[PDB]
């Protein structure tokens, strides 16, 4: 017949070979597709959906409250209310996140980030906080001023109850930046209203954030199921 | 450090996550000691580990067709000349129940003869379901009546996911002593996908429910403080 | 602030209508299928896809959240409730509206989140073999009109992370800046229609993430008022009963 | 000679793979084929033939008579005369139809079905049946009047001796309708004329039932033939 | 529980009904023990289990090509070197019958050399019919005169139905002392069906006769009244 | 199938044929190629 000769690499399975079987069932019609709503084709599309970071990831702070930044009334101003990595393949605040948990999928990944913070005190309640954003290869800033000095937004939460803080890069492969959020101004508050509130921050990707080398996650581990 | 290009936006596709046929169940088919089966049914398990049962539950509704392809082998590794039959059970069909049952014999259902020194068998599996797409979540009861069961088991249970059964065994006549190891891979094909899940953070306790432990363990680790890094 | 008149039911609502979109995807009507073809299933009119205003929720400071089954949540109620419980085929959407009555002097936020498929998980205290304790009682797989409070809100009662309940069609009610929240879900299943009775499409969950805030004084509980109007219904398979 | 590889799959017999192989006598010309009537090419056609259900499936009627639907002079109206499911591919009256035998064969099937009733009483033999259905999921009417509120017919056999009721849909794959036949009204003979008699059903598919998924029957057993 | 959609009217095809090749005959090569043959002659049988024989006679008259499959093996299921000659004995032409008969050497019988190690061997037996099409069904008698016979055999046996044989033996020289159990295959091909007949009620009794036993069997389960359900 | 024949040289490994191998990672996109200096494509060029 028409003269062949069997390369290296027959007979074996390659477990990721876009290989051609033949249907054990020819003929048999499947459920015609009829449209769902919803369909995703990407990760990343899931990527920039914003989900809460667990910022509050300490130790005894169990449930709802590890997604709240507590935000009070406090005795000295300039205090650092809070600091989280920009890093959401790793452990920490971005575990709780969608992106967080895809990056987990993956290998290499690097784009852009966004950060929402959320006030949820009262209406009545008025106050400056100071979003300050470290680039990677920086220690966190030690004081409000110096983190002032650097990428930073001035927030007055009386104004608007939520900024958006975008992370230019991250870029991990298989430092980081790091978000500060400090104290600009003490809390204010009228009489009769709470003088302790609550920031939701919720992290996502931007739209040139991009995974790489599918990897099985750790998150998860098989025991006697 | 740092990469400063941007990664490719295919290796993120829903298609190429679902990729690289794994192993979804690994049968034996016992013929030596105290069974003398000479053959095994596994039921088509997409979720046997939570591996894959985590990653499919990334959505709600799933729609593909499956390649499946069997590594068999002896215990010591060795392929010798067996003859082994695989045989599909397709949904609704009667599996077999003994060596030599008739059910071996029925055309309908798809066989796949190999012997355990030809190269892994290797069959596509279409979309076998009723629906248009498979649930890895069916909020509901697929019986028929009120529910007020005291266990109250058949809940979540989707019938429409059952994609069949693979009967294999040997093409003895008694049994061989020998037992055989099948390692099941499976690869996802066209899949389409919908109504994207968050990514299961509790341990999975039982198959088939997503019960979870009463000690629930938070999504990211703890720190010192709020302001630590 | 208008006045949406739907059939004989009017709620009072601002205007703007800063309504969330389940997947960018309307309600509509199933083009007529082969087993729709021949029996013409029932669309019934603003009798039915009228507004139907459950009984409020307490939102208190120790509240978890509360959660819906939705094709569940209107089965004993109404001409709704009659077509759903003498159909053997279902299908909708819904127009769901969450409304917070609360002063300036409260604070909080929920978290309004429609979860297709939204299967409850029972939470055992350890692994025994297919007990009782292993699924959850029909009490809190379809709590009916009443809704139900959630055991673990933040792991959904499902054992996701709640963090990641915003990947669903989710709307926040922050105290401070909005008190409604609108989702519409249009009808989201693997079958063109199914059991009203059986299946639940989905759950609506409300979720306080912020809890609940305020002084002494000010009204100790926030009431949480859902407002339902289903969206193109249509059904099959008339009982008598 | 031209580089192929062997990929897994080769050597395996799958018994449905549409295969080429090679005739053992090559140049055999077969006996030409010639116009036979009656070719039938599909199952569908066969299922769409109206054949006799076994309605009188009961214990100790034997034979024929299994066939016929006693229809007698009732000392009460509003009677229940006969009822039985509409399932062709489940064991009771549609096992002696054709549908019935060919769903058998196969595992899903679905579409509407058509039931004709034939009224054999004499031709001065006269009244009213009322042949009612019940959608799937409901308990089968107990009153005639209950029976009147759904989906009916009022069949005069005195004026028509054929009546024809098709159910819309059935859809068994691996509840069911019910049709009940209710005595309307009494049977009505003149003097000298026989006061009891039979209804025929007669039970088929419509051109929009399809069947799925080919399995071997369980209607024959293999024995020591 | 239900599915508005239709499904496809192809699967319910006649050319479809009768594909996927299936078991026709288990034949064994016997070669030890008290039975030294080395060769088995089996004759192409359809209706060899009541499945396909019911199947078949759904139709009066058939016409189509055979693709038959030989799956062989030893008893313990290996499949060695052994070389086996599967002739195929058309119709009208003298079977073997010794191992070395001089049956196995006719040019004018197909024979197919394949030894245990390779894959199933495979071949198309066409349309071997002297009429347009067999017959599963033949009122009458395939002798002339009269036919006052007392035990009335020959009726309704078409001889027209004649595929031939398939004469299966090792090219050994001697007996080897291993029997061979040969699965035979037939895939029906090209099938045209005429007049449709109803599908056997009574169970079967003989081969070649549609005997029924004298207990009748009721086509219809029993109930307990005609209006119960 | 298509009829072919094994001829003499199947299955042999020659480490000097510019055969062809499936890829382990198919869709992996490598890191994309940026110009880099001094690229050398002949041994010619460096004797002289």
């Amino acid at each position: 017949g028409f003269p062949t000769e069997l390369k290296p690499g027959t007979n074996q399975f390659l477990t990721t070979d876009d290989g051609t079987s033949p249907p054990i069932l020819p003929g048999f019609e499947p459920t015609p597709l009829i449209h769902i709503p919803g369909e995703f084709t990407s990760l990343l599309d899931l990527c920039q959906v914003e989900t809460i970071l667990e910022v509050n990831n300490t130790t005894g702070t169990t449930g709802v409250s590890r997604l709240l930044i507590p935000v009070r009334a406090q005795n000295n101003v300039d205090q650092l209310c809070a600091s989280f990595q920009v890093d959401p393949g790793r452990n920490g605040p971005w575990q709780s996140t969608m992106v967080g948990q895809i990056c987990r999928y993956y290998t290499q990944w690097s784009g852009s980030l966004k950060v929402t913070f959320m006030f949820t005190g009262s209406f009545m309640a008025t106050g400056k906080m100071l979003i300050a954003y470290t680039p990677p290869g920086s220690a966190q800033p030690t004081t409000r001023e110096a983190a002032m000095l650097g990428t930073h937004i001035v927030w007055d939460f009386g104004l608007q109850s939520s900024v958006t803080l975008v992370i230019p890069w991250i870029s991990n492969t298989h430092a980081t930046g790091i978000v500060t959020i400090w104290y600009q101004t003490n809390f204010v508050v009228p009489p009769d209203t709470p003088t302790e509130a609550n920031i939701i921050a919720l992290g996502a990707a931007q739209k040139n954030f991009t995974l790489k080398l599918c990897k099985d996650t750790d998150e998860i581990q098989q025991t006697a199921e | 450090r740092c990469v400063m290009n941007r990664n490719g936006v295919n290796e993120a596709s829903v298609e190429h996550f679902y990729s690289r046929a794994g192993l979804v169940g690994v049968v034996e088919v016992k013929d030596s000691g105290t069974s003398l089966d000479g053959y095994t049914v596994w039921p088509i398990d997409v979720m046997g580990f939570v591996q894959q049962r985590r990653k499919l539950e990334l959505s709600t509704y799933m729609r593909f067709d499956a390649e499946f392809t069997f590594v068999s082998n002896l215990n010591n590794s060795t392929t010798p000349g067996m003859l082994l039959q695989y045989m599909y059970v397709p949904p609704g069909a009667p599996k077999p129940d003994s060596r030599k049952s008739y059910q071996w014999q029925t055309a309908t259902n798809p066989s796949v003869f190999a012997k355990l020194s030809d190269p892994p068998p290797q069959v596509s599996v279409p979309f076998m379901s009723p629906a248009t797409a498979y649930q890895w979540f069916y909020d509901g009861y697929p019986t028929f009546g009120e529910h007020k069961q005291a266990t109250n088991l058949q809940y979540g249970q989707c019938p429409n996911n059952m994609m069949g059964h693979f009967a294999i065994r040997t093409v003895s006549e008694s049994t061989t002593g020998k037992n055989i190891h099948v390692r099941v891979y499976m690869r996802i094909k066209h899949v389409r996908a919908w109504v994207p899940r968050p990514l299961r953070s509790q341990a999975y306790m039982v198959k088939n429910y997503p019960t979870y432990s009463q000690t629930i363990t938070n999504t990211a680790t703890d720190r010192a403080s709020i302001t630590t890094t | 602030v208008a006045q949406l008149t739907v059939g004989n039911s009017t709620i009072t609502t601002q205007e703007a209508a800063n309504i969330v979109l389940s997947y960018g995807e309307w309600p509509e009507y199933c083009p007529s299928t082969d087993a729709t073809a021949v029996d013409k299933p029932t669309r019934p009119d603003v009798s039915v896809n009228r507004f139907y205003t459950l009984s409020t929720k307490s939102w208190k400071t120790e509240s978890t959240g509360w959660y819906w089954k939705f094709p569940d949540v209107l089965n004993d109620t109404g001409v709704f409730g009659q077509n759903a419980q003498f159909h053997y085929l279902y299908r909708s959407g819904f127009c769901m509206h969450v409304q917070c009555n609360a002063s300036k002097f409260h604070q909080g936020a929920l978290l309004v989140a429609a979860i297709p498929e939204f299967v409850i998980a029972a939470s055992s205290p350890a692994t025994k073999p297919n007990s009782q304790g292993l699924y959850p009682d029909f009490a809190h797989t379809n709590p009916g009109k009443d809704g139900q409070e959630f055991r673990d809100p933040y792991v959904l009662d499902a054992g996701i992370p709640l963090s990641q309940a915003l990947i669903f069609p989710h709307q926040w009610i922050n105290l401070r800046t909005n008190n409604c929240a609108t989702i519409i879900m249009p009808y989201i299943n693997a079958l063109p229609f199914d059991s009203a009775l059986n299946h639940s499409n989905f759950g609506l969950v409300v979720i306080p993430i912020s809890p609940l805030k305020y002084c002494n004084g000010a009204t100790t509980e926030v009431p949480i008022t859902l407002t339902i109007a289903p969206l193109n219904s249509e059904f099959s398979g008339l009982r008598q009963a």
